[PDB]
């Protein structure tokens, strides 16, 4: 059973670095959990900088609403470089995921599904679910109102960290940087008339997308609570010189000024072993 | 439901010769994610010579490129492979397989293979 405190806390706790998406993403997941009679799927889109984060709060999510989290009965993953590999299988993976997520709602209108690496999936694949995000009453039979879909990507990723760059080169705070600055730099790309239309509602004048969630590149201060974190998940006893020397061993851009952590937090971990015993 | 696989058309063929190897399955092939046909020379291990997707994106290994070709009749239950330009390097007892991935959890592949047909290229 959701509570909001417990989701904020999680969140204030344990994501760094993401003042926009902790915001969004307990007001969206709280009010619609807690709403008995939703009128559309819950539909966020997760997009950003690798190593950022989007996996990440996925887990945080599904542990929020179900015991085990991923590994909830009621929790389903779709990795779509893992399971949708060969774009010229689109009919075998379009045929298979239908069944499945029919099947699956119809057992439990609560269900999760969480499409990870969406923009390596096959364009077909992502129309073959388009009408289980929609406001339809029924599809086949099925409600999917109650449903969630959660969509992870790296798509506008580059976009995001011009904002983020400009507000570091401008001298304004990280905290400043507002939703509306990120919607205005994407307008060119993820946020632009051929996406719109792509994403529309077949039944009423709206987004199939309820919450666009921008994940922003990660400075060397958060690379820092990372490590510190994976320090003591190891037994280890923290040690600062050797946070600040697997730090400046990642790779930072831009060329010049070394504000963000090229590949997030990932890959840092395996640097430890070569500082530790 | 038994399905299983069949593979016909092996025999002895002179160098620089053509042959056609054909697999019928007994159940529907529309799910497999790939089939395609190994080989299985003497003293040696088996080896991919040649796979196609239920969409028919086909590849195949360095050595017969150009010369093989891999074909796939989902509604017949049934894979081919038209072998030109034969030469003893191909004598071998030939395989044809299919593959079964899952689209949700752990990887896995559910694999069948046929019993085999043997070719013998003459030098
Ligand atoms: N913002 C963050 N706060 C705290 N830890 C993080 C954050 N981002 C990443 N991590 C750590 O790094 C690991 C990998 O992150 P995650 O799997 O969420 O990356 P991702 O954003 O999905 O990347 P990709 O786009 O490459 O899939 C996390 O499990 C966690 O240990
Ligand atoms: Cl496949
Ligand atoms: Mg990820
Ligand atoms: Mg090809």
């Amino acid at each position: 059973s959701l509570s909001r405190e417990a989701l904020q806390k999680d969140l204030d706790d344990n994501l760094f670095g993401q003042h926009l998406a902790k915001k969004i993403i307990l007001n969206a997941v709280f009010g619609f959990i807690n709403n008995p009679k939703p009128k559309k799927p819950l539909t966020l889109s997760l997009h950003g900088w690798t190593g950022t984060g989007k996996n990440f709060v996925s887990k945080i999510i599904a542990e929020n609403i179900y015991e085990g989290g991923l590994n909830s009965d009621y929790v389903h993953l779709f990795v779509a470089t893992l399971h949708f590999p060969h774009a010229s299988n689109i009919t075998l993976y379009k045929d298979q995921l239908q069944l499945w997520i029919r099947g699956n709602v119809s057992a439990c209108a609560r269900s999760i599904f969480i499409f990870d690496q969406m923009d390596k999936m096959h364009a077909g694949l992502i129309d073959a679910i388009k009408p289980f995000l929609d406001y339809y009453d029924l599809v086949d039979g099925v409600s999917y109102q109650k449903a969630m879909f959660i969509f992870l990507s790296n798509a506008g990723a580059e976009r995001i960290t011009d904002v983020a760059l400009d507000f570091w080169r401008s001298g304004k705070q990280r905290e400043d940087i507002k939703l509306k600055d990120i919607e205005h730099a994407l307008s060119v790309s993820v946020f632009n008339n051929k996406n719109s239309g792509f994403w529309h509602s077949s039944l009423i004048d709206r987004n199939l997308i309820d919450y666009f969630v921008p994940f922003l590149p990660l400075e060397y201060k958060h690379l820092k609570m990372c490590i510190r974190v994976e320090m003591q998940s190891r037994g280890y006893e923290i040690d600062e010189d050797i946070v600040s020397r697997v730090a400046e061993e990642m790779t930072f851009f831009p060329k010049e000024e070394r504000v963000f952590s090229d590949k997030g937090c990932k890959t840092v971990f395996t640097k430890l072993d070569y500082y530790y015993d | 439901m038994q399905v299983q696989l069949v593979e016909t058309g092996g025999g002895l063929v002179q160098a620089g010769g053509s042959l056609r190897l054909s697999c019928a399955a007994s159940g529907n092939i529309f799910s497999f994610n790939v089939m395609g046909w190994y080989r299985q020379a003497p003293g040696k291990q088996r080896e991919l010579v040649a796979a196609i997707t239920s969409g028919d994106t086909t590849t195949y290994a360095d050595s017969v490129q150009g010369r093989f070709t891999i074909s796939r009749d989902n509604a017949k239950n049934a894979v081919y492979l038209q072998m030109n330009s034969l030469t003893p390097e191909d004598t071998a007892v030939y395989f044809c397989n299919a593959r079964r991935n899952p689209i949700n959890g752990p990887y896995y592949t559910t694999a069948y293979w046929g019993q085999g047909t043997q070719v013998t290229v003459s030098s």
